[PDB]
């Protein structure tokens, strides 16, 4: 079915679905909680009206590993770094792509292509015995993949 | 006489009736998997995709919805999508798919 | 409007028979080569009515039909290929050189010496 | 002397023109029911086409490349 | 009669029509509250005073899904973006705008003509058991269409 | 000052009624012909005086009006045409370029072969 995931995929976490932030891709999921600090921000440029800009995202999200560190924080931030990191050199110079992911929000609103500009966070947090942290706030930046029209837009969301 | 139907025969000869002419159109989308068509293999449903999934990991439905829909879109820029709806039935053996491009409601019956 | 039907990809693309046959030639010289700048894979059961199905799926173009063709050998779709043989595809982009190279200045092909 | 034949996307391009003649049929031109059959006639003139430039091919001493050949 | 409205567009929230912020176009209606920290600004360029500039205004507006969230936070924020959203691709290059949405306050102050250049909003506030917000905080940055004289300005109050 | 009254609209910019008469046979050619590129829409039942409201609504410029005369064969405005009927209308920039087309160069008109 779906490849590797990470995060709080499965349900053993007994917390409501909604609020819950999912990335996917070809190949990895990484799934979240929605935590405050969230922002988004889309705008045009003119001087006579000349033209618009792609949609933009500010999004915060908190980890915790209840249970499993290594599939929660860990693998997390692992498949997150790969996902912001262009893959350019992946001995498949006929193709090779920075690579794109498709955003999941309250289980209805999805963006299917958004670009992870830019990430950020803080590895001062509390560890375990084996030493993964038990907790993290992950910062991103997303851009949308072009200048999306108002049919585009408004008649993606549930 | 005899009429026809829709069902990869003719619903209209082109977009005059617009929506239900973009419901025909996924509708032949739909009904057709991968490795049963020329050219473009995954044109089509992806079923074999989403087969037979347990109907309780919300993760992994949202997953192949996702994936899904954003393949048939960027497949047919033409229709985009309005609405997608998972419904359970009375047992565990139902499910119910329901695609709207804000009027056509059209559902279908899967199993997991 | 200015339209023209064209693709840049087709080995056909020369009319010589004979030329796509020596094309063919050493295209099947290499591929049956055991070069390692080749693919190493397998069989799949469903080939058997679809060679270019594989090459769909790790290149998403089917100009390597005829290339699965002529390394398979086969006679038909209708029959199919055992399950397991030794598959070698190279990169694409070496035979569109080949071709390019073949195709405008196709000429001495063996080996130029000096001018 | 020689064969010629046009290419898979000609083919497809005059066949829809010509296809376009009949004001009651001309116009599914554009749509999926159109593509799909005229990739499958196109695939199986290609099948029939390119098979037997192959067996021609074949059919000399020098250009037998299968073992059986 | 008018086309589709959504925010407090009905009386029945009980609250005094004066302080609802109104934005109409040919197609689309949205209502809400006069929220705190509204501003405008008005200016003109000089080295000699050589021209004016196009009015400002940043407008930040709260809305509240009290009964029917899907009506008012959902469909809202869905119109709002798309009437910030320059619909350029409609299939009718014989006209395109980005589209331009007319402004009433107050019941009694018009801006015929302004043009939402920015939107952004955060959508971390809580949710209802479907999921749809109960409150935003959307602000919004709106440019004249052009530079109006006194006699344009001054006599268009009430 | 300086000032002409005038617009580049008109049909009739062609000042031969038989030229002005092959324009209108070549649109009505394509306009009771069912291409896609075409309008989809039916009659209206104030259009028997007014066809041209429509092109008004859907386009704000009356220069359809000869154009919809000719599509319902209307002999008057005080009769009627049946509301209902097929109507079908082009884009506007389309006639633009041929009226263009045929006031500077619409010399072959038919058929270019070559130089």
């Amino acid at each position: 079915m779906a490849p590797i995931a990470y995060g709080v995929y499965s349900q053993a976490d007994g917390v409501s679905p909604y609020l819950k932030v999912t990335l996917t891709n070809s190949q990895y999921q990484v799934t979240g909680y929605i935590s405050q600090g969230a922002a988004m921000n889309m705008a045009q440029n003119w001087e006579v009206w000349e033209g618009g800009t792609p949609p933009t995202f500010t999004l915060p999200v908190t980890f915790i590993a209840l249970n499993n560190p290594f599939i929660e924080v860990s693998g997390a931030i692992a498949a997150l770094t790969a996902m912001i990191s262009p893959e350019l050199k992946a001995a498949n110079v006929g193709g090779q792509i920075p690579e794109r992911v498709t955003l999941n929000i309250g289980r209805r609103i999805n963006i299917t292509d958004v670009a992870i500009q830019d990430l950020s966070f803080d590895l001062d947090a509390p560890r375990d015995s084996n030493g993964y942290f038990l907790k993290n706030t992950v910062n991103l930046q997303l851009t949308g993949s072009s200048i999306y029209n108002s049919s585009d837009i408004v008649r993606a969301f549930q | 006489i005899d009429p026809l139907l829709t069902l990869e025969l003719s619903g209209v000869k082109t977009y005059e009736s617009q929506e239900e002419a973009w419901g025909a159109r996924l509708y032949e989308w739909l009904n057709t998997y991968q490795g049963e068509v020329y050219g473009d293999p995954s044109w089509g449903n992806v079923l074999p995709q989403f087969k037979h999934e347990p109907t309780n990991l919300s993760h992994v439905q949202i997953a192949v919805e996702a994936m899904l829909l954003q393949k048939l879109t960027v497949d047919l820029p033409d229709i985009p999508i309005s609405g997608l709806s998972v419904a359970e039935g009375d047992a565990f053996d139902k499910l119910k798919i329901s695609i709207r491009i804000r009027d056509i409601t059209i559902t279908q019956d899967v199993v997991l | 409007t200015r339209q023209y039907p064209l693709s840049r990809y087709d080995d056909r693309n020369i009319a010589d028979p004979i030329l796509r046959a020596e094309l063919r030639k050493e295209v099947m010289l290499m591929c049956e080569s055991n070069d390692k700048n080749l693919t190493i894979y397998y069989v799949l059961p469903d080939e058997q009515y679809r060679p270019d199905l594989l090459a769909y799926r790790m290149w998403g173009i089917a100009e390597l039909r005829w290339v699965v063709t002529l390394a398979a050998g086969l006679e038909d779709e209708s029959q199919g290929m055992t399950v397991g043989k030794k598959l070698k595809l190279p990169p694409a982009t070496w035979i569109r050189e080949m071709i390019r190279h073949f195709q405008y200045d196709g000429q001495v092909i063996g080996t130029l010496s000096i001018a | 002397m020689s064969k010629t034949t046009p290419t898979k996307d000609s083919i497809r391009a005059e066949f829809e023109e010509l296809v376009e003649k009949d004001s009651f049929w001309s116009k599914f031109v554009g749509s999926q029911f159109v593509s799909m059959l005229t990739l499958f006639i196109t695939q199986i003139v290609y099948r029939c086409f390119q098979y037997a430039d192959a067996a021609l091919a074949e059919g000399f001493i020098s250009t037998a490349t299968r073992r059986s050949s």
